[PDB]
């Protein structure tokens, strides 16, 4: 027994409801497509769902205000936050060089009549920074001194094996002038 | 008539889109709309009828709205619905009937009706839903000030004529040069005959003429044009110019000679066509001219040169004719088709109601006397018309 | 004014079921041997061993 | 209806955003580009079952009128069950409205 | 029949509005139409044709939803749409041959063929949709006993009649009056003779009369009436009455005199024009009365009165004729009109599938007799092919 | 082409549905649409024109979204949308008409102006809406190769032929036999004559046969056929074949004897009709064969046998004849016809704008000699420009 506008309002929410029925076919689906062709992941249904299990489905569709155009400080901050968890949940390296060794022949090799901050924290350190960074497009800009050509050594492969778009524009041609004019115009 | 034009189209609408089963979610903005008519309608008083034997009604409205709750409708709202849309259907056709019963020699473009004058207001504008109907949308049109036009397959463009002008002539109607013309509808028939076959004309030449006026220009004309009158190529016995007795003709029909059709525009040429026969395009026209000629043959055989002597006894008549119907045009005005009822429908209205002859339109809305003597009034008291008749036309049937 | 024959409804439901949230706590994931383990062109990712 | 404060309280619930610091043409753009989405349509659906019967709703109130004519001149009070005899106006015909 | 109408409306709904680029919001409710198909469609099966020699074809139904999370829909969109509508659309147009290619004595409106049983169902009942269709229209209003209206360009509607009828006439067929008419579709076309040319007659004035009934009941028609018949006009050589003979027919055209048509309603005078010709409107009659007159001319100019001997040897026959062409019309049942395509679309199924001659359509549908002898089951049979015949014209050429 | 029709499209849904006082849930949808609109064109430069008297011009694009924060369209919102519909408006009549004068004898489907051009990049794409129409149906459908099919109501498929021809013939034309045609829009005349009335004829029977090709395959045509040719039935003064003399035809007009019509695809009947007139139906065909016959009346009142001696000096010619209306049919090429007004708009831009004769249409667009001559780039450009006229006459009227 309701007035007319009450039941229209529970009327409303009897028939428009969020739940929907929950299978193990959509559980898979939820899986991201990549992993489950991953070979290196083995992924099983071991449980049984029955008929009458539901689920509210997220709402993913893409974003409409357009965040990456013309909302520059807002768009800053979503890329730090999204660096931070990528962050989180990078890997961490295992069974390192040992660094004593390695520093010992480096500065056999270089015979300097430079090798500071070469250790397995920092190692981890460049590897989750440029995994997240790529995660999330964050700019990334580079540290360096131009008198550590050791540095710009490892710059090249930075340079080689992550994007170029992924540096602020100064940072990315000082350290390819850096390396031209101290290593490859001079050889 | 926007507002009686969306209170028609919204009934249709939901005639059409409110059955049972169907999806609320392909019938939501139409339930908003009938709200918002219900809504609008509510508390306001209208009376119809009075003139002629159509009946005076009283109109109230008290109607509640209608859900916007189901997923998918029922038929519990579909006998919700179907209540009010046929009390709103009998509000509207008589208002239309209304409305096309009267006209008004001053004006008459503005709504004739006490009730589309009620509808007029302000407070009723929230009725508009849409306007996308051939003459409600030339109705906006024309009321911004901007280019209008109709689409007519086979226009009632041409006056019902039939009659013939004698150049040469004498009391016996034995040796007679002259034409004979059928304007009617959206064809025109024209035989230019001579019974001495330009025996003694100039160069044997026998030049014709016809023009055609138009009541209204035509735009982007499709039309057929053929070389023989078959209206005027048998044997004929005709009444004297002014009644006094009867004459002969028994044509024997020629190819036309020197054929040019001229479509003009304000007195200028703006289409013409030399010895072309089948379908033209005339762009923009308000008159047609006609020009053939009778050439004698040069060369008879024996038996087609015993029918042409050289002294009075004629008994063979030369004629020569073309035939030209217009299929398609668009005009800025409205016209009569043979597609639409829009006519049909006014003049049924008129008749069934037994409406007195006003101070506009012609007795029994005779299409002749209208496209005769089409007036600004007349045009403007027949749009209206037309409009209405097809706003009607969306809803019953 | 109320009027019963207008104000009594009909209302219909479905009877019981339950509602889940994670999604992915039905799913047992594991991981091949680090070692082997092969990147998209099907070759160790690390073959410096 | 400050729309700054709706997107204040979006930004706020988006739980990553310090919103003090957000510059204000920035804020603008973010009304403005909100103020042209379409509306969901549970939540429209729900707004539109209020707005048909927030009339409804307010006239079944007890505490309000929709308004008083004056008329300056002898009106015979009329009877209603709810009250022997009230000035009650069941609509504002014939009365310019302010 | 609603259920595979709207099967067909929301095809073409989709074959239009999913195109890769269009916003979504375009085509929210159609994406919620087309998904409520595919499920209500899901796990069915249906089994078409058997009949002559149309295949017998199995559908199965099991498709995937189409997608909801997307602002502007893409090439993938559209594929996966496209390759689930081009099933559908194949399994509507079998179902509506299979309808198209049956009949049935009794029940002539129920559903005829398997699958139409089938979606005649209450579960197929959630994909209404809009029913916004002329036809459909109809349908439904026919199915709630309410009036039906068709609109058509110039209706098939008088039953194919080339004749004559001899008032006089002996042997010789040498002194002969009467009548020769052709009624065809949407024209009738009247003639009546006199050989003596009413020399013998009191006023010296011939009657001829000439009465179509058709077989159902037009309403608004408008008419185009001229005041001669342009095939009864030139020589013949007609084989008798009993075919016995031949007799020769040379007329010579005289105006009719005293015209009258009146289109009559059961019985009843409802329209009549008097010696009027152009357009005239007809607003509710199911028969149609031509009377008209050979006066024979008081006065004559020598070339005439030669034509008219007092005696027996009549070289020149006088006639008057009348044409009469429905340009266009409303009636409440089906029939064939010039611009749509729903009798040939039907004709042509049967024809390319062999379909064996049942108990209700004659053979080959012809038309002819299809109206000659229109029956209450004929037209139930008739009105349920030409709905299907345009639910499939909707999605197939 | 589906760009430049969402264009059009949109702005005449903008012109009918955004009215004053409307709610906005009845437009919030081509709102959405008209603002996508707007952004996709905004800073965009385009250019038409160029042609012939076309006059060049330069449009640029900068306007503000339409609002999208009312409850009811006020006189603000429909004053701020009418600029920039008026403008959008404007532009696409221009670039319709800029596209129509244009063609190309390779690749005549592609588009052909710099503004189509532009238009049919990708960052366009993003304004597709809904290709309803007819026209822009038929367009996609062809460039995914399905199957296309357009109705037409009386199509233009015969190329203007009056004709004749002589199977027996002497230099006196005194003994002519054989045919004499009239092939015209939708209409096919044919009369068989013979002077000698089949005195000296096996079994007292003249053959005759008249074969009209198509030059495009027809489906599912309404056909009426009636038994006389009344273009042919009346006396005539005809050129000789080589036009140096003149014969005269003198017809006396007999039933045609074993009426035999065959429609036929690929040398083979499809359809066949023996003695039956009136409406029948032509499922598919592209040969439409004529078979008649002149019999003489095996017995003959005087008043015959006096017509038909045995001797040389025939004075009256016997002749049988066949019409053969083509009322509406299917072609899956585009082509004019009596109800539409595309050809003539597409004419009428280029006769107003004196846009000078191109390598691929005749001169004027002749359609005699565009369809006696319909090449396969013709059939390319043709439908180009159809469909440019369909969008372009969605606006402009
Ligand atoms: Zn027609």
């Amino acid at each position: 027994i309701l007035h007319p506008i009450d039941y229209a309002f529970n009327e409303y929410f009897l028939q428009h409801q969020l739940v929907e029925p929950l299978n193990n076919d959509i559980i898979f689906n939820y899986i991201p497509e990549r992993i489950r062709n991953d070979v290196n992941y083995i992924l099983n249904m071991d449980r049984n769902l029955p008929s009458t299990a539901r689920y509210i489905r997220p709402n993913l569709l893409q974003d409409r205000l357009n965040l990456h155009d013309n909302f520059e400080s807002l768009w800053d901050t979503i890329t730090t936050s999204n660096y931070i968890l990528a962050r989180s949940v990078v890997p961490d390296l295992k069974e390192l060089v040992s660094t004593e060794a390695q520093i010992q022949k480096m500065s056999q090799d270089l015979q300097l009549e430079f090798l500071t901050g070469i250790n397995s924290q920092a190692a981890n350190d460049c590897f989750k920074t440029l995994i997240a960074a790529m995660l999330s497009q964050r700019t990334m800009s580079l540290d360096f001194v131009t008198t550590n050509y050791m540095s710009l050594i490892s710059g090249m492969w930075l340079l080689t094996v992550v994007p170029n778009d992924m540096f602020i524009r100064e940072s990315l041609v000082a350290c390819q002038l850096a390396i031209v004019n101290t290593i490859i115009y001079v050889a | 008539m926007d507002v009686l034009y969306s209170l028609s189209k919204t009934l249709k609408d939901a005639r059409d889109k409110i059955v049972e089963g169907t999806l609320y979610s392909n019938v939501s903005d139409l339930i908003q709309q009938f709200n918002q008519m219900i809504i609008t309608m509510n508390g306001n008083e209208f009376q119809t009828g009075g003139i002629g034997n159509l009946p005076i009604r009283n109109w109230n409205f008290n109607f509640g709205l209608l859900g916007t709750t189901l997923l998918n409708l029922d038929a519990n709202y579909v006998e919700t619905a179907r209540n009010t849309i046929d009390y709103f259907v009998d509000f509207v056709d008589n208002v239309c009937m209304d409305e096309m019963v009267r006209e008004s020699q001053r004006n008459g473009i503005a709504p004739q009706s006490d009730s589309l004058r009620k509808l007029s207001a302000i407070k009723f504008k929230r009725i508009n839903f849409d306007n996308s109907s051939e003459y409600i949308e030339n109705w906006n049109l024309q009321n911004r000030r901007q280019r209008t036009g109709f689409t007519f397959h086979k226009p009632n463009i041409f006056p019902y004529s039939a009659s013939f002008t004698l150049n040469r002539s004498q009391p016996a109607h034995d040796n007679l040069m002259g034409t004979m013309w059928l304007n009617a509808g959206s064809e025109i028939q024209v035989a230019g005959f001579d019974y001495s076959c330009a025996i003694n004309a100039p160069a044997n030449i026998q030049q014709f003429e016809h023009i055609v006026p138009l009541r209204r220009v035509l735009t982007t004309a499709t039309i057929t044009l053929l070389p023989d009158a078959e209206r005027f190529s048998f044997p004929r016995v005709i009444n004297s110019a002014d009644g006094a007795t009867t004459w002969f003709f028994n044509p024997v029909i020629l190819r036309p000679n020197n054929v040019e059709v001229e479509f003009l525009l304000n007195g200028q040429i703006i289409n013409t066509y030399q010895a072309r026969f089948g379908t033209i395009v005339a762009r923009n026209f308000d008159t047609i001219r006609l020009s053939f000629q009778l050439m004698r043959p040069p060369n008879m055989t024996p038996a087609v040169a015993v029918l042409f002597p050289n002294a009075q006894p004629f008994e063979h008549h030369a004629t020569v004719g073309l035939t030209l119907r217009i299929e398609s045009a668009v005009c800025e005005s409205v016209l009569a088709d043979a597609s639409e009822t829009l006519l049909a429908n006014v003049t049924s209205v008129r008749q069934e109601y037994a409406i007195p002859v006003g101070p506009v339109f012609p007795p029994g809305m005779n299409w002749t006397d209208l496209i005769t003597n089409y007036s600004p009034s007349r045009e403007d008291n027949l749009q209206r018309v037309f409009t209405v008749a097809s706003i009607r036309s969306m809803l019953i049937k | 004014q109320f009027d019963f024959r207008n104000s009594m409804h009909m209302l219909t439901s479905n009877l019981t079921f339950t509602v889940y949230s994670d999604l992915l706590a039905f799913v047992s994931a594991d991981t091949v041997e680090p070692i082997n383990a092969v990147a998209f062109d099907n070759m160790r990712i690390m073959n410096e061993l | 209806k400050k729309m700054k404060a709706i997107v204040e309280d979006f930004l706020k619930r988006l739980h990553i955003f310090d919103v003090a610091v957000a510059p204000d043409d920035q804020m603008y753009r973010l009304r403005d580009r909100l103020r042209l989405l379409p509306v969901e349509v549970r939540r429209l659906d729900i707004f539109n079952l209020i707005l048909m019967a927030m009339d409804q709703i307010e006239r079944a109130s007890d505490k309000i009128a929709q308004g008083v004519i004056i008329a300056y001149r002898d009106m015979q009070l009329e009877r209603d069950e709810m009250y022997g005899y009230v000035n009650i106006a069941r609509n504002l015909d014939g009365f310019q409205q302010i």
